[PDB]
C-alpha cells in the first residue's frame, strides 16, 4: 500500500520546461532518499517469484524514472556495480519470461463462454525500455550482460527471442479469423489490447538498440532475431488489406497502421548509418529480397490509396460520372476507373468493394480520399524515408534497385 | 479429496473454463497408475463432461493427451471375460470405456473435428458388437452399462438387436415373483432403463423380435420397482408398436385381448387402451374375429364398470 | 542447415540391426503398391546404393492454423510439410488400410495419387532437447513425424520412432550438367545391348540408330557418396554407372553383372574431363574407369585407343525416365508370375499385386478421349504414341499374353478351380 501511495505521490514551452522540473523535483526527492536501492532490491527478491506485489513493485519504479534523471539512473547502476549482484538478471530474466501471449485455445474458450492476461507484461517490458533512453554505452554495454557477475545473460538476446513468440501468437490469430467476414467483436477488442502491448514491447526494443552503441547493435544483428519481425511485417500486410475490406473499422485500421510504423522505425534505426557497402546493410537487403510479394502487396496497397485519391481530385473523373449528389454509381464508379485506365482488374474490383455502397452503388468518395489518406500520409512517410535510405546507401546490389 | 475432485460438477461455465494444465496433470497421474487409478480415471471422466453432451474443446484436450500417452491395459475383452471367470479389473476398464463413450462427439458433422472423430473409432474395435458379445456372455451386469451407451455414441441392428434380445428377455422371468422380491434384478433393471433408451433409439425374424416385446410388456407389469421409470419403458414399448407387422400385431393382440379382459392395473389397462388407440390408427385400411371378440370385451368391459372414469371412458371411446 | 523447401529431402531410418547400427531409406514402389519397404544401404563397394526407390519433395509449410485453413479452402518447427515420390509422382501418405502383420494401432504407409485433403499432410514436431518450438530445424536432428490425420507412428518395424533427414539435393542448378539426371559422337551415342542383355553382362557393341532414342539407351546412378549426391558433377568426382532397363551396373573386364556383385568386381569408375562446371552437351572428356589405367572406346583398353574418348551428353526429359522404372517394377513382377506358372505343373496377395500392377498400366496407357479441344487431343496423342513406341521396344506386355496362353491352358476354368491355392 505504501509504494502505490509514493507512486501516485511521485504522479506553452516555458510550461514544458516547468512541468519537467515540478516533476524532477519530486522524482528528485525520492531519489535522494536511495528508492532506487529499494526497488533494485525488491526485484532482486521477487527470485523470479511471481505476485502483484512484484507488479507493484515494479509500477514504483516505473513511477520513480519516467522521463529519466541522472543521479537515478547513476545510481541504480552504481548500486548493480557495488552489489557486484546477485542474479538480479537472473530474476529478471525469468519475468522476460513467463509473459501472457494470445492463446487461441483460450479465445475459444471464451467465445464459447479474463483471460488473455495481462498488461502488466506491458508494464514490465516498458520498464525495461525505460532503462534504455538517456544512452549508455556503459548501461547499453551492462545491458548486454555486464562483466564482474559470473553468469551475464543475452538480455537484449531474451527480449529478442520473446518478441518472436509474440508475433507467433498474433500470425496464429490471424490465420484463425481467415477472413470470416468479420469483425465478429469482443475478440476485436481483445486483439487490439494485444498489439498494444505488443507496440509498447517493440518500442522498447528499438530504444534499447535505439543509441547508437556499436556493440549492442553489432550483438542483436549476429544473435537471432529478424525475421521474427520479417513475419510480423508479413502478417501486418494481411491484417491490413482485411481493415481496410470493411467497416471494421476505422480504429481498428489506426492500430494496425500505428505498429507498422514503430517497426519501420526500429527497423531504419538499427542501420544508424554505415559503410556504403556494409555487413549490416547486406543483411537488411537479404531480408527485403527474400519478402519481395509481402512487401510488394503493401506498396501496392499504397499506391492504389494514393492513386485512387488522385483520380478522385481529377475534372475528368468527376466528369464521367454526374450525379444530382454524388456517387460514381457502382457501374458508374467502375467505367470512370476504366477510362483512365490505370489499375489492376482485380485491383479495381477490390477497390470498389472497399468503396462502402449506400442502397445503390452511390459513394461520397472525398470520405473515401480522406480516410484512409490522412492515416497513409503519416506511415507511408516513414516507409518511403526508409526504402530512400536503403536506396542511397548500398547501390549495388542491384536486386535492392 | 475428489470430492475435491466433485467440487464440479453440475457447472457449465466452470467446466469451460478449466484449464488444460490441471487435465495434464490428472492424465499423468492416471498414466502412472491399479484399482485405484482406474477409480480416478472415471472421476476424471466425469470431470471432463457431465452432459448435456460434452464441451467440445475440453473432449479434444482430454482425447488428445490420452492418445498421447497410452494406459491402456497392454491392448482383450475376451482376455477380460476369462479373468472375471477366474475370478474388479474388468470394472475398471468398462468404466475406460464408459469415459471414452461419454467423450463422443455430438450431435452430428458436418464439420469437422471428426478426425478425432475417426481416431475415436479406430479406437473402438469389432467393437460395440463385441462389447455385446461379452455383455451377453456375462448374462458385472451394471457394467457395461457404458458399452451399450458407448455403441449409440459409437454409432443390420436386428442382427445384433437379436444377440441383445436373448440377454433382456431373461431378466424379466427372473424379476417377477421372489425374484423380483431378489434385488440383483434390480440391479439389472437399472439396465434394462437404459437398454430401452437404446431400444427407442428376416420378416420371420422380425416376427420372433415380436415375441421379445411381448416378453418386455410382461416385465412392465410388473413387479415392482418405480415406476416413473416403468412408464418410460411404457412410452417406448408404445413408441415400437407405433413405428411396427401384422402378425405382430396379432399374437401380442390375443395376448393384449386377454389381459384387457383381466382388467375389466389400472395403468396397464391405460397403456393397453392406448396401444388400441394406436392400432385403430393403424386400422383405417385394416384373427378379425379375434379382434371382434376383443371388442365384445369391451362392450362387456363397459357393463363391468357399472374424471379417471371419464380418461377410462376416453379409452373406450 | 536450414532447408527452404521446394528441393527433394531424402530420410533413411536409422538404430542398429542385427547388433549392427544400420540405416534404411523409406521408398516405395508405387505402381504395384504403394507400399514402401526400407532398403538396407550398408556397405557401397560390396554393393551400390539405389537412390531411385527413395523421394521427396517439399512444397507446404506453414503452421497447423494455416494448414486447417487451407483444407477448408525455411522449415519452420512446425508448419506443414508435404512430400512426393517422383518416384513415384503421387504423393504418400498415411493409408487407412491396416497393417496384415499385428493389430491396435498404425496402418500401411502409403502416398494417394490425389494429394488433397487431411490424410496427407505429417506434421513434424521438430522436436529435440537443443530443440524447440519457433526453430531453424536444419538438417541433422530428425524430428517425430506423426501425422497428421493421426493416430501414431511411423513405424517402426522391420512409442515414437525418430528418422533423420538426408538432403539428397542441396538445391538446382542448370548445366549444371547433374548428378543423376541422367541422360560429335556421330549420333550414334554410347549403347547397352539393345533388346535385352542378352549378352547379360552388359556388352557395348556400340550404337548409332533408332536403337538408339529409341530406347535403353540411358544411364543414371552414380553416387561414390550416400548422401548430398548433388550439385553437379566434380571433374572425376569418381561415381559408378547403371544402365536404364535391367543396366544393374556396367563398371569380364567391361560390361556388367548384377549390380551388386558387379558392382563389387568392377567397383566404381570415374569420369575426367557444390559448384557445378559439369557442361550437358558441353565436354565431356574421355571416361575411363580408374581402378585400371584401362580406357574405354574403340571396346577396351589399352588403355589406348585413336581419339573420339570424348562423350557426348544426353538430356532425358523426365517422362521417358518414369517410364523405364514402371517398365522395370511391373515387368519384374511379370517375370515372376511367369515363373510361379512355370513351377505350377500343376500337380493336384501377389496375384493380387499383379492386379493392381496391372490396373495402373492400363490407367497410364489410357486413351486421351475426344473430351479435349482441337488441343488437349493433339497433346495427348503424341505423347502416347511415344509412350507406346518406347514400351514396344521392351516388350514384355508381349510377354503378356504369351503368359496368357500359359493361363488359359490353367483354364476351364483353372481345371476347375485351382492347381493350387485355390481362391487364386
Amino acid at each position: 500500500a505504501y509504494a502505490d501511495i509514493m507512486a501516485k505521490s511521485c504522479h506553452s514551452f516555458e510550461e514544458k520546461e516547468m512541468e519537467k522540473q515540478r516533476l524532477l523535483y519530486q522524482q528528485s526527492r525520492l531519489h535522494t532518499r536511495g528508492a532506487a536501492e529499494m526497488v533494485l532490491q525488491m526485484i532482486s527478491a521477487c527470485k523470479g517469484e511471481t505476485g502483484a506485489m512484484v507488479s507493484s513493485t515494479l509500477k514504483l519504479g516505473i513511477s520513480i524514472l519516467n522521463g529519466g534523471n541522472a543521479e537515478v539512473q547513476q545510481k541504480m547502476l552504481d548500486y548493480l556495480k557495488d552489489k557486484k549482484e546477485v542474479g538480479f538478471f537472473q530474476s529478471i530474466q525469468a519475468l522476460m519470461q513467463t509473459c501472457s501471449v494470445l492463446d487461441l485455445n483460450a479465445f475459444e474458450r471464451q467465445n464459447k463462454a479474463v483471460m488473455a492476461d495481462d498488461e502488466f507484461t506491458q508494464d514490465l517490458f516498458r520498464f525495461l525500455q525505460l532503462l534504455c533512453e538517456g544512452h549508455n554505452n556503459d548501461f547499453q554495454n551492462y545491458l548486454r550482460t555486464q562483466t564482474g557477475n559470473t553468469t551475464t545473460i543475452n538480455i537484449i538476446i531474451c527480449t529478442v527471442d520473446y518478441l518472436l513468440r509474440l508475433q507467433e501468437s498474433i500470425s496464429d490469430f490471424y490465420w484463425y479469423y481467415s477472413g470470416k467476414d468479420v469483425i465478429e467483436e469482443q475478440g476485436k477488442r481483445n486483439f487490439s489490447k494485444a498489439m498494444s502491448v505488443a507496440k509498447q514491447v517493440f518500442n522498447s526494443l528499438t530504444e534499447y538498440i535505439q543509441g547508437p552503441c556499436t556493440g549492442n547493435q553489432q550483438s542483436l544483428a549476429h544473435s537471432r532475431l529478424w525475421d521474427a519481425v520479417v513475419g510480423f511485417l508479413h502478417v501486418f500486410a494481411h491484417m491490413m488489406m482485411k481493415l481496410a475490406q470493411d467497416s471494421s473499422q476505422i480504429e481498428l485500421l489506426k492500430e494496425l497502421l500505428d505498429l507498422q510504423k514503430d517497426m519501420v522505425v526500429m527497423l531504419l534505426s538499427l542501420l544508424e548509418g554505415n559503410v556504403v557497402n556494409g555487413m549490416i546493410a547486406r543483411q537488411m537487403v537479404d531480408m527485403l529480397v527474400e519478402s519481395s510479394s509481402n512487401v510488394e502487396m503493401i506498396l501496392k496497397f499504397f499506391d492504389m490509396f494514393l492513386k485512387l485519391k488522385d483520380i478522385v481530385g481529377s475534372e475528368a473523373f468527376q466528369d464521367y460520372v454526374t450525379d444530382p449528389r454524388g456517387l460514381i454509381s457502382k457501374k458508374d464508379f467502375q467505367k470512370a476507373m476504366d477510362s483512365q485506365k490505370q489499375f489492376t482488374g482485380p485491383e479495381i474490383q477490390f477497390l470498389l468493394s472497399c468503396s462502402e455502397a449506400d442502397e445503390n452503388e452511390m459513394i461520397n468518395f472525398e470520405e473515401f480520399a480522406n480516410r484512409f489518406q490522412e492515416p497513409a500520409r503519416d506511415i507511408g512517410f516513414n516507409v518511403a524515408v526508409l526504402l530512400t535510405n536503403l536506396s542511397e546507401h548500398v547501390p549495388h546490389d542491384p536486386r535492392l534497385r | 479429496l475428489d470430492v475435491a475432485a466433485a467440487s464440479v460438477i453440475d457447472n457449465n461455465e466452470l467446466a469451460l473454463a478449466l484449464q488444460e494444465q490441471d487435465l495434464e496433470k490428472v492424465v499423468s497421474y492416471l498414466a502412472g497408475c491399479p484399482c485405484g487409478g482406474e477409480r480416478y480415471l472415471d472421476f476424471l471422466r466425469f470431470a471432463v463432461f457431465v452432459n448435456g453432451e460434452s464441451v467440445e474443446e475440453n473432449a479434444n484436450v482430454v482425447v488428445r493427451l490420452l492418445i498421447r500417452k497410452p494406459e491402456c491395459f497392454g491392448p482383450g475383452l475376451l482376455a477380460a471375460i476369462e479373468e472375471a471367470i477366474r475370478i474388479f479389473y474388468a470394472a475398471l476398464i468398462d468404466l475406460l470405456g464408459r469415459c471414452a463413450p461419454e467423450m463422443h462427439l455430438i450431435q452430428a458433422g458436418k464439420g469437422e473435428a471428426l478426425r478425432i472423430r475417426a481416431i475415436l473409432r479406430s479406437l473402438v474395435p469389432l467393437d460395440d458388437l463385441v462389447g455385446i458379445i461379452s455383455l451377453p456372455l456375462q448374462i458385472v451386469p451394471d457394467h457395461k452399462a457404458s458399452m451399450v451407451l458407448f455403441l449409440d455414441r459409437v454409432y443390420f441392428l436386428l442382427h445384433v438387436l437379436d444377440v441383445g434380445f436373448l440377454p433382456d428377455m431373461r431378466a424379466a422371468a427372473s424379476l417377477d415373483t421372489a425374484t423380483f422380491s431378489t434385488t440383483e434384478m434390480a440391479l439389472a433393471l437399472n439396465r434394462y432403463l437404459c437398454l430401452a433408451v437404446l431400444p427407442l433409439i428376416p420378416l420371420f425374424a422380425g416376427t420372433e423380435h415380436r415375441a421379445i416385446m411381448v416378453d418386455s410388456m410382461l416385465h412392465t407389469v410388473y413387479r415392482l420397482s418405480r415406476g416413473r421409470s416403468l412408464t418410460k419403458a411404457q412410452r417406448d414399448v408404445i413408441e415400437d408398436c407405433l413405428m411396427a407387422r401384422p402378425s405382430m400385431l396379432q399374437h401380442l393382440l390375443r395376448r393384449l385381448v386377454f389381459d384387457v379382459p383381466i382388467l375389466n392395473k389400472m395403468p396397464l389397462k391405460l397403456l393397453t387402451n392406448h396401444y388400441e388407440r394406436c392400432w385403430k390408427y393403424y386400422c383405417l385400411p385394416t384373427t378379425s374375429e379375434e379382434e371382434l371378440h376383443l371388442t365384445r370385451k369391451l362392450f362387456w368391459g363397459i357393463f363391468d364398470s357399472l374424471y379417471d372414469q371419464e380418461l377410462y371412458r376416453m379409452a373406450m371411446p | 542447415q536450414f532447408l527452404r523447401t521446394d528441393d527433394e529431402v531424402v530420410l533413411q531410418c536409422s538404430a542398429t540391426v542385427l547388433k549392427e547400427q544400420l540405416k534404411l531409406c523409406l521408398a516405395a514402389e508405387g505402381f504395384g503398391n504403394r507400399l514402401c519397404f526400407l532398403e538396407p544401404t550398408s556397405n557401397a563397394q560390396n554393393v551400390p546404393p539405389d537412390l531411385a526407390i527413395c523421394c521427396f519433395t517439399l512444397e507446404q509449410s506453414l503452421s497447423v492454423r494455416a494448414l486447417q485453413e487451407m483444407l477448408a479452402n525455411t522449415l519452420l518447427y512446425g508448419h506443414a510439410i508435404l512430400l512426393r515420390h517422383a518416384h513415384s509422382r503421387m504423393y504418400l501418405s498415411c493409408l487407412t488400410t491396416s497393417r496384415s502383420m499385428t493389430d491396435k494401432l498404425a496402418f500401411d504407409v502409403g502416398l494417394q495419387e490425389d494429394a488433397t485433403g487431411e490424410a496427407c499432410w505429417w506434421t513434424m514436431h521438430p522436436a529435440s532437447k537443443q530443440r524447440s518450438e519457433g526453430e531453424k530445424v536444419r538438417v541433422g536432428d530428425d524430428l517425430i513425424l506423426v501425422s497428421v490425420s493421426s493416430e501414431r507412428y511411423l513405424h517402426l518395424s522391420t512409442m515414437q520412432t525418430l528418422w533423420n533427414m538426408n538432403p539428397i539435393c542441396s538445391c538446382c542448378e542448370e548445366g549444371y550438367v547433374t548428378g543423376g539426371h541422367v541422360l560429335g559422337h556421330m549420333d550414334e551415342c554410347l549403347t547397352i545391348s539393345a533388346a535385352d542383355s542378352d549378352d547379360q553382362r552388359r556388352l557395348v557393341y556400340y550404337e548409332g540408330g533408332a536403337v538408339c532414342t529409341h530406347a535403353r539407351s540411358l544411364w543414371r546412378l552414380e553416387p561414390l557418396r550416400i548422401s548430398w549426391s548433388g550439385s553437379h558433377l566434380r571433374w572425376g568426382q569418381p561415381l559408378r554407372i547403371r544402365h536404364v532397363t535391367t543396366g544393374r551396373y556396367l563398371a569380364q573386364g567391361l560390361v556388367v553383372v548384377d549390380a551388386c556383385k558387379a558392382h563389387t568386381k568392377a567397383t566404381s569408375f570415374c569420369f575426367r574431363v557444390g559448384p557445378p562446371e559439369i557442361k550437358y552437351g558441353e565436354s565431356l572428356c574421355f571416361v575411363q574407369h580408374v581402378a585400371s589405367g584401362l580406357w574405354l572406346t574403340y571396346a577396351i583398353l589399352h588403355q589406348e585407343g585413336h581419339m573420339d574418348d570424348a562423350l557426348f551428353l544426353t538430356r532425358c526429359q523426365q517422362e521417358e525416365s518414369q517410364a523405364a522404372r514402371m517398365i522395370h517394377s511391373t515387368a519384374g513382377l511379370y517375370n515372376q508370375f511367369i515363373k510361379g506358372l512355370d513351377s505350377f505343373s500343376g500337380k493336384p496377395l501377389p496375384i493380387e499385386a499383379v492386379i493392381l500392377s496391372l490396373q495402373d498400366l492400363i490407367g497410364y496407357f489410357e486413351p486421351p478421349s475426344e473430351e479435349l479441344q482441337h488441343e488437349e487431343k493433339q497433346s495427348k496423342l503424341r505423347s502416347l504414341r511415344n509412350r507406346q513406341s518406347l514400351f514396344q521396344e521392351e516388350g514384355m506386355l508381349s510377354l503378356v499374353l504369351n503368359c496368357i496362353d500359359r493361363l488359359n491352358v490353367y483354364t476351364t476354368a483353372a481345371h476347375f478351380a485351382e492347381y493350387a491355392g485355390e481362391e487364386a
